[PDB]
């Protein structure tokens, strides 16, 4: 679930 | 033979850059923290949890921003403190000037396997050898206490105090701390990236300021640039236990609403 939170942080 | 020209001029200024995203995205700043546990603030004392009954009155005292055993609910506080730590590295990523101009990708790898390693780095502001700030300065819960958590909570942080005790004996301020996790952030050997020279080149740049701030801040320690290349390497090790400890946990034992 690591890269789905940054991905949202990134966007 | 030092000089103070343009070049330097550039990385004092990427230095301040960076120090300000920094205590925006974490405004408990070891500066901060430090002043807490040395009782030298005029800011609300943190309730000690130094044992079973001053956890069971802290859960009340302490108001955290999360929402049936002891050492469970604790684990899981720890969890919904590392998501939104998570969205504050990435959120301090972004302002590294060439990382948002990188793919996409190579942003999210470098965040998936830097994440840990700055976890840990920050965490050490916050400790000291008797224990830890949690709830953004409210509560300090002792390392003793944590140890005597039933296995395998209770040797889950204690390599962490381990590796706060030495790294905080170097003495490292924000404005050090700042640009030391933009090095680990802009890391070219991360599994899986797609355009390794442009990562380097941040890197290089952020090495640079890195090793101007540390000879202008610490005229005492003459190789303390190697010592804390040496702890990036260290922490490497750290993250590499941390998710084995996370595996165990996973096959032997609710998520934040951010997940859900």
């Amino acid at each position: 679930g690591l890269e789905a939170i940054i991905r949202k942080a990134l966007m | 033979h030092m000089q103070l020209n343009p070049e330097s001029a550039d990385l004092r200024a990427l230095a301040k850059h960076l120090y300000d995203s920094y205590i925006k995205s974490f405004p408990l700043t070891k500066a901060k923290a430090r002043a807490i546990l040395t009782g030298k603030t005029t800011d609300k004392s943190p309730f000690v949890i130094y044992d079973m009954n001053s956890l069971m009155m802290g859960e009340d005292k302490i108001k955290f921003k999360h929402i049936k055993e002891v050492a469970i609910r604790i684990f899981q506080g720890c969890q919904f403190r590392s998501v939104e730590a998570v969205q504050e590295i990435t959120e301090y990523a972004k302002s590294i000037p060439g990382f948002v101009n990188l793919d996409l990708n190579d942003q999210v790898t470098l965040l998936k396997y830097g994440v840990h390693e700055i976890i840990y780095t920050m965490l050490a502001s916050l400790m000291n050898k008797d224990g830890v700030l949690i709830s953004e300065g409210q509560g300090f819960m002792t390392r003793e206490f944590l140890k005597s958590l039933r296995k395998p909570f209770g040797d889950f942080m204690e390599p962490k105090f381990e590796f706060a005790v030495k790294f905080n004996a170097l003495e490292l301020d924000d404005s050090d701390l700042a640009i030391f996790i933009a090095v680990i952030i802009l890391s070219g050997d991360r599994p899986g990236l797609l355009n390794v020279k442009p990562i380097e080149d941040i890197q290089d740049n952020l090495l640079q300021a890195l090793e101007l701030q540390l000879k202008l801040n610490h005229p005492e320690s003459s190789q303390l640039f190697a010592k804390l290349l040496q702890k990036m390497t260290d922490l490497r090790q750290i993250v590499t236990e941390h998710v084995q400890l996370l595996q165990v946990i996973k096959k032997t034992e609710s998520l934040h609403p951010l997940l859900q």
